[PDB]
């Protein structure tokens, strides 16, 4: 038994890895109780279609960074050259994800731009020259 | 380096604080409780547990907005459902008073006339009703005539008796793509890390405290009374005490009988006190004195602990208007007072008297307050004491062992905290890298 | 309410002023202001003539010898420099509201 | 000035009446109120009834009640006071009102659709200086 | 044994029972009576011209009538739907005064009373003359005959906006996507137990109910013969409701014809009551073919006697009671008449009904907003057909076989709706799902 | 041609799979039919009700696109990692249901099994395929 | 022959006639106010500071300057948002009693326009009366015969709303509009668009520059100009039973003031609802008015003139003086800070081919030209003053039955939103984007079996 | 270049196709949308009911597409090879006539009356070869 979105809280990224299929399993909701019929008279709504849109938003931003749909992928991003210095081994096997999400809050708009240039635009462009023939 | 290549791996979880939109859910099944007012979404069957064995989490037990949220709603679901019924001005009319007699004191219950324009435009009906002492404005040139206290600027009125309100223990939770977390750390100072953290999938199931100084019929500390402040040293801040072990209140009726109304129009009724059945005299609370004296006694010591020294906790005197010294009660819906002052006097089985005001301001921010229908038949009230809100202020120490802690109060909203200074509703978050030596078995 | 006005005969020196009176024993005033005030004389041979003093208001005609005011249970009128012409009944008006009669009326004559 | 009729004197008997009619010159009486009173040699006035000229009416000294009734011409604003069961203590001259009243009011009270629940018809505005009157005797 | 994976793709659609929501359409166009609200008010659609049908070859299904709840679903909302168009429209609380009279130029139904209201300026008080009917007041003791507002004590005072007639409009339901109808499509089904000509239907049809009673009228018509239907007869706690396969004529008039009144209510408010007859004034009354009604009798008796094994005599009049359970009737315009539907039915085995209106109505028969049914002038012709009615046996009969005696009864306005679910169910479909099949395993490492 | 919407209900869970597409548009459908009334506020009761089924028929279709999501099997018709599974449930052949039966039939049972069958969907999640995949990209 | 095989990556520049909704986009400034119109702008997105905008190049769009959806979606909205502002308001039947009125006091240190009304009032308690007391303007108030002209609420037959909320009106801002995803935006551009047909320097727009829904009557203020002359439109300009907007290329001066006034007396009626009165003149009582020199009038004036003459062929016909209307209608209306000016247009209409035009000002209004209820503008404390926004003019068009054409009098109209809007909205078009990935070619799928 | 619908316009397929593969990056204003949702709230006004019928509106059409490419077994490409024959979906006008000439908001205009070809031939023929493959590979 995995817990999805606890538990795995505690977990390095080597250790979290059990669990990755889990909370993706979990994502937003089970929906039962809203498919089984105040302000929640529209705000039900408004806050449906807002998980809407998390949702696509970020199947979507997946296919940007490369591959959706399919598990996940790496692409020819090196990340210590828009990172710091701590050794993945750190990350991987003595680090929480948290502390390490943490951190990229300095770094998430380094790999956004990268992603968009490379992982997306220049995979797109191998692609094009790939399907030529 | 190695080919530290860049994956996005997530499902494993992070998180941000809520500001989402809750909703009411319960054991949901006419609803005469407007706390549910006509709907509410079905409970979980199965809460579960879920603990993050090696996860803390930073909580703070005053800055929730999920409690203000709760008094968004609190307040819409008042007027949603008056908003739909009966407002009343003919009322506004004076009354002539007189003291009522009783079956064979000063005149706290009075018959009064009241001239009704009401049903038919050609005829105006003097007709009686009964009043309590709690009464609205003497008339300053007449002889105990009254006028409306409400008026003024204001019109209220149980617009529609059959729906009012009970305290009934409605949970709510979190919509898609939301979780609650929940701290199981005992003895938590209510800021910082909370040791340890677990799942909750709806809140517990809540009943609504509208009323200052006492926290009644609510949940329980384990093994301790529990005294928390966002800040102690801070004389500007109210301390609330959670009990351990709760005290027993048990209120009896004034009388046992009935109620009249005045036809107002076709489906406009406007109701009074009617005929009385005993000495209504009697309304009372019996409360346990020796519990509620062991009671003070834990409270007393858990406060010098806090002070580090042997010190006195005087209990003088607050408020200055009953609707804030007395922690009155809606019990059927309507507005009982006694005497909190008698229960926990100047110190640091007991049978409080009590009185009826059916007109009592609410804690909307329009100042307005909600008049409670009379109740035909009798009151029987029970529940316990599970809590206390503590107020000390104003520099009247000169000694280490001196303090001046007595009974205050604060919102809705703060009485509501005491179940939810427990959780923090988070948003679910993706996650972002998990580099490695790996490289993408490219074709292109 | 009833009326009464007391000396209910005042024998002058010409030229002396009278005092005369009213007393209802209810108090009386306008329900909506100043009390209601008036008077009326029957001189012999004569019709009823009128003296209101209704704080402001005078008949046309009253002259300066007469004057008053007063509220509640009483009021009074007085008259300066009293003549022979002046002989006559007075009588005190009652309020408005009770509804109203008349007064019960006062001999002024110069004393012989 | 409004020239004041009323009714001749007259002697009945006892246990008769009289009618006195009260007619104003120019018919003035339209826009005016009649109280009537009875003056008995050497004595005040007292008021044996009312009525307006919109036709509001009531006796007023209760020992009338049933000895005067006032009814009037519209037309030729005349207004009469028919006196019965005429005795040797009924001789007095008798004076129609002149001047006016006005419907006051002082108890205002209304409901959400306005309807007047109002409580008016107090407050006489003038006095009454009236013409000679006349003299209604008795005798045998 | 072969390695087997149990799996089916999306795609195999997996049915299960619908439980909310329809989704409305219709024969749109730009309408006036869209304008004014008078029986869809919002969000119908324009539907679709051609609405396809899947008949399946292997498909029998367990159907029951009294479980058609999306009829309730239906029911609701045209009464939230009408809530929403009278409000705040035609408030008629400060109308409540009294009114004097005794006559009008039969007994006097109608008579012509006067009254004051003061409002539209407080400054003023107002006399003024009405036509009022004895259905809608109650009288008063020592002025004139006096009479107050039926309604005067009681629930809301209103009326119908004046602009919104009411004439059913043929508005139907396709369901909302991911569900489908699925319709029976065959003949002598007793509304339980299977129906087998089953099909996938995308929309069904439109339905035209109105206000009535003991009568079902515009409604659809029986295939062959009269059809009789009920959950349960054996009880006497269930209603048997009568489909015809042939409609009968029903033909009302005013029968004269009226002027309108205004009642100036308040500042920007609607005006309208009833005023003066112009010509004689006149009974009205339904010319019914009574041929045509004499020949579904004996229908209606033979399957009432044809379901019920041996018993003989059947059928016969109502018990009494209310207008709304004793007389048959029809919102003509908006017009709720009610008609003495004896003549129908005096006995056991051409007709001109009368005909009276109540103006103040619950059309909902319920909620208590009744409302006051302005007429519009001049005569008016109320041209309808019978095409069904409610029955039901007392069970206060003696113990032979020789009676059962069945009356006009009466019902929901969704009791009636559902003869028209009776041939359908709405379905949730869920196509993903699974099943063993050999399957190779596909391995990466 | 083909029989059309739930056509798949008249014939054996073999011919079933003539509808694979069909009801792919049968997720579809009724998107053509709300356009309409947006060619005509809008806070009514149905107007209300249209949106909300809108939201609903959306995040059903999402939910069940996630579960193909999950495995990996989204995008086609036929996916495949056979997973070997506890047939004590079933000792029927296959002839003896895709090639006999409706498979409405089939699954007028079947969620008797229902953990059996979640059990099989987590397993399926790539639970063990996503390590051999994530070793292959690293050496 | 080539076998083929269907399709392309979509994105593909094809598109359709899009269905009308409005995306709000913000100026990210409406945030910081307490009032009205502007909060429908707080409720609102903010945009993008430099939206794409892209030339289709060789390609034409057809643009109509009278027709379709958009600028008809704008009034409903504004109707919508004006009733939700309105709904919390106050109605006060007990508003419509009769008054007794004298002329306007001031200090002894025109004519009798605002009066001095008083009435006795039933008050928030039902038997209380009190005085009512607060000054009226006469196009508010009608006189009652036999009654020493006292009055009565001019507005008492219809719905009124009693009050506009004094912290609640405001003048509308400009919201730039944005189509939702998978719709765009086409504008015309095109320097002399003749206003119909195909458009053929269109290019594709990521929201609207932003478009002010504000109120004048039959004038244009506040938009934009024409590049270069003014810009005279209309479907068909000789068809007289249309009527011809022109834009200007150049602004027109205004100088618009209302003099120094306080509020006073909030008066209960109800259960915390009162009447919001009319406070003392400060200073000399006088009217509004408007100060604009001819030389601008003129010279605009002569232009369309001119083109007119031409666009008609090369007839004599000119601009000319109004057939007059309601008063509404004879007199060109504007808000400023709530306050509604009608200024007497005849300064300029009474001509053929420091100008001062007096001002009425009226507190009694329905918004803009629509009919059923109306509201009034609570009195405004301190001055108001207008200026420098003129950017178009008025609606204009004739008629006759006469034999001769050498004369007609272009008279003035308008006022009604959706025309005034449209008259700027029209440059800009909505589709719908398809992505059409779609194109049949030659070669085969690379399919195994 | 984002030449497509921001630009293509102008010119026929036979040369914009060497550029409508950059139409992927206009997918980034759907993500932007995410900026957008930050707004607060708190009832609901005009635009607020209308802004959130339009996401869900943007929803239905961004997944009738994605289904489409899902069923036309395209889904995550740029182009895919569907091999569907001109059959009766055929102009009188070659294919490398068209393309030269294919002005995209010219050409659609065939379609309009081909369309339920394009979507039937390839909905179905597609997925019958796919899925008689795909099961097929199951078996061996
Ligand atoms: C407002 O108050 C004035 C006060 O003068 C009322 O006018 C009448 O004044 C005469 C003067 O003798 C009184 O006798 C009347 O009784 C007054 N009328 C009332 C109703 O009191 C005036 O009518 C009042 N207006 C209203 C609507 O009450
Ligand atoms: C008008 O109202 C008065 C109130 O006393 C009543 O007496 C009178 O009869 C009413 N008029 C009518 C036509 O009923």
């Amino acid at each position: 038994v995995f817990l999805g979105f606890l538990g795995a809280a505690g977990s390095t990224m080597g250790a979290a890895s059990m669990t990755l299929t889990v909370q993706a399993r979990l994502l937003l909701s089970g929906i039962v109780q809203q498919q089984n019929n105040t302000v929640w008279g529209i705000k039900q709504l408004q806050a449906r279609v807002l998980a809407v849109e998390r949702y696509l938003k970020d199947q979507q931003l997946l296919g940007i960074w490369g591959c959706s749909g399919k598990l996940i992928c790496t692409t020819a991003v090196p990340w210590n050259t828009s990172w710091s210095n701590k050794s993945y081994n750190q990350i991987w096997n003595n680090m929480t994800w948290m502390e390490w999400e943490r951190e990229i809050d300095n770094y998430t708009s380094l790999i956004y731009t990268l992603i968009e240039d490379s992982q997306n635009q220049q995979e797109k462009n191998e692609q094009e020259l790939l399907e030529l023939d | 380096a190695e080919q530290l290549w860049v994956t996005v791996y997530y499902g494993v979880p992070v998180w941000k604080e809520a500001t989402t939109t809750l909703f009411c859910a319960s054991d949901a099944r006419e609803v005469h409780n407007v706390w549910a007012t006509h709907a509410c979404v079905p409970t979980d069957p199965n809460p579960q547990e879920v603990v993050l064995e090696n996860v803390t989490e930073n909580f703070n037990m005053w800055k929730n907005n999920m409690v203000e949220q709760m008094h968004e709603d609190i307040i819409s679901l008042w007027d949603q459902s008056l908003k739909p019924c009966v407002k009343l001005t003919p009322l506004c009319v004076t009354l002539n008073c007189t003291d009522l007699r009783n079956a064979t004191e000063g005149g706290e219950i009075k018959n009064c006339s009241f001239n009704i324009t009401t049903s038919m435009r050609d005829k105006v009906q003097k007709e009686y009703a009964l009043f309590y002492k709690l009464d609205v404005v003497p008339i300053k040139n007449d002889n105990t005539s009254y006028r409306l206290i409400s008026c003024n600027t204001s019109v209220i009125t149980q617009a529609c008796p059959k729906v009012s309100f009970e305290p009934i223990p409605i949970h709510y939770c979190a919509p898609a793509g939301f979780a609650i977390l929940k701290c199981n750390d005992k003895k938590f100072n209510g800021t910082g890390p909370c040791t340890n953290v677990s799942t909750v999938q709806c809140t517990h199931g809540i009943r609504p405290v509208v009323s200052t100084q006492l926290l009644l019929n609510g949940s329980l500390a384990e093994e301790e009374v529990v005294i928390r402040s966002a800040n102690f040293t801070d004389n500007a801040k109210i301390i609330i005490v959670q009990l351990n072990k709760s005290v027993e209140i048990n209120c009896t009726r004034p009388n046992n009988n009935t109620r009249k109304s005045i036809h107002i129009g076709p489906g406009r009724a406007f109701y009074t006190t009617g005929e009385i059945i005993g000495d209504i005299r009697q309304a009372h609370c019996n409360i346990s004195g020796t519990k509620w004296n062991d009671t003070l006694k834990q409270i007393v010591v858990k406060l010098k602990e806090q002070f580090g020294n042997k010190t006195i906790v005087f209990n003088h005197s607050s408020g200055g208007d009953p609707e804030i010294v007395m922690h009155s009660f809606n019990c059927g819906g309507e507005f009982f007072y006694c005497n909190s002052t008698q229960l926990f006097n100047s110190t640091w089985t007991i049978v409080l008297p009590c009185r009826i005001k059916q007109i009592v301001n609410m804690w909307q921010e329009v100042g307005k307050a909600m008049y409670a229908p009379p109740i035909k038949g009798q009151i029987r009230c029970s529940s316990n004491i599970t809590g206390l809100i503590l107020i000390r202020d104003g520099g009247k120490n000169r000694s280490e062992n001196t303090e001046i802690f007595r009974p205050g109060g604060g919102d809705m909203r703060d009485n509501w905290r005491s179940e939810l200074y427990k959780y923090k509703v988070v948003k679910i978050e993706p996650l972002g890298i998990a580099p490695t030596k790996a490289k993408r078995r490219v074709v292109q | 309410v009833v009326i009464t006005q007391s000396p209910l005969f005042l024998p002058v020196t010409p030229g002396e002023a009278a005092s005369l009176s009213c007393k209802c024993s209810h108090s009386l005033q306008h329900s909506t202001g100043a009390n209601y005030l008036a008077w009326y004389l029957q001189r012999p041979g004569q019709t009823p003539r009128l003296l209101i003093h209704l704080a402001t208001h005078r008949a046309s005609g009253v002259p300066d010898r007469f004057s008053g005011s007063g509220s509640g249970t009483d009021f009074t009128l007085k008259i300066s420099r009293v003549e022979s012409d002046d002989v006559g009944t007075y009588y005190c008006m009652q309020g408005l509201h009770s509804p109203w009669t008349f007064g019960q009326g006062t001999k002024v004559e110069i004393k012989r | 000035q409004v020239q004041l009729v009323q009714s001749g004197a007259e002697v009945k008997k006892p246990g008769s009446s009289v009618k006195v009619s009260c007619k104003a010159s120019g018919n003035s009486f339209s826009n005016h109120d009649v109280h009537w009173v009875r003056q008995a040699t050497g004595q005040g006035l007292e008021w044996m009834g009312w009525m307006s000229h919109e036709g509001d009416k009531t006796g007023l000294a209760q020992k009338f009640q049933g000895r005067v009734t006032i009814t009037r011409d519209s037309g030729a604003s005349t207004v009469y006071m028919e006196l019965r069961g005429l005795t040797a203590d009924d001789t007095a001259i008798y004076y129609c009102l002149t001047g006016s009243k006005h419907r006051l009011r002082d108890y205002f009270l209304y409901n959400e659709y306005g309807p007047n629940y109002e409580e008016w018809g107090d407050y006489l505005a003038t006095l009454d200086v009236w013409g000679h009157g006349t003299a209604v005797t008795v005798s045998s």
